[PDB]
């Protein structure tokens, strides 16, 4: 859970949404 | 009984890069650079640099 | 309390578990390409002058 | 509330060379409600103090003038 | 299952050097119907173990002896 939380914290948890 | 190439840290492409590159400063830099994992923390630490 | 620097060096790292880092070093570590990113909002919102 | 550990410093120096003239200025210290080990370290400190004082004297007396005007005739 | 081949190792050193020490310690090897070379190779291994032990003790007495102050009076 801690690494999952750190990942969700250091990224983001019309605008033209783009996939990758 | 001694070496499973699939279940191993250093697989065959890194052995090819070792056997094919010229010994230089830049090759040492590359072989350090290819020891980075495919972890999401590695993606984060690569995005920051 | 006393002018003995040696024990002062000893009585800080006495199997020191928690190693908290200051905000200033964590600021100057990362470069400018991610400092303005909204992930770094807590470092940004106390950089006001 | 402590210091560095004591160094190795093997042997007793005054036992092997008791003939040096620093011994009569060494032999006055004594243990008084004091064990042998702390008195031994105090003896080591007094010995290195007396040897430093003695080499300071032997430096000062030889560097008043390293030549002299009196040595011209001989 | 097996091991390396044994090296050349020609000569019977305790016979060719009887004036050497530690030959008292070497002789007490039981031969409970042991054949004529496996006893010889056990003897070889015991000989190198004994000279290794002897040179280890001569090294440890050569490093215990730093030039002392007690021999400095000579």
């Amino acid at each position: 859970q801690q690494v999952n939380d750190y990942i969700k914290a250091k990224v983001g948890a019309q605008q033209a949404t783009c996939e990758i | 009984q001694l070496f499973a190439e699939y279940r191993e840290w250093h697989r065959s492409p890194m052995g090819k890069y070792a056997a094919e590159c010229l010994p230089s400063l830049v090759s040492i830099s590359g072989m350090t650079a290819m020891h980075i994992k495919m972890s999401p923390m590695a993606y984060i630490a690569q995005a920051k640099l | 309390n006393h002018m003995n620097v040696l024990v002062i060096v000893d009585e800080f790292y006495d199997n020191k578990y928690a190693a908290p880092v200051t905000d200033i070093a964590l600021k100057c570590g990362l470069p400018t390409e991610d400092f303005l990113h909204p992930s770094n909002y807590d470092l940004l919102r106390l950089e006001l002058h | 509330a402590r210091r560095l550990p004591k160094p190795t410093l093997q042997g007793r120096l005054e036992a092997d060379f008791p003939d040096s003239p620093l011994l009569p200025k060494f032999q006055e210290l004594n243990q008084n409600n004091l064990p042998n080990d702390v008195f031994r370290e105090a003896q080591r400190s007094y010995l290195v103090f007396l040897t430093s004082q003695f080499c300071y004297e032997e430096y000062v007396q030889r560097t008043f003038g390293v030549p002299r005007r009196q040595r011209a005739i001989d």
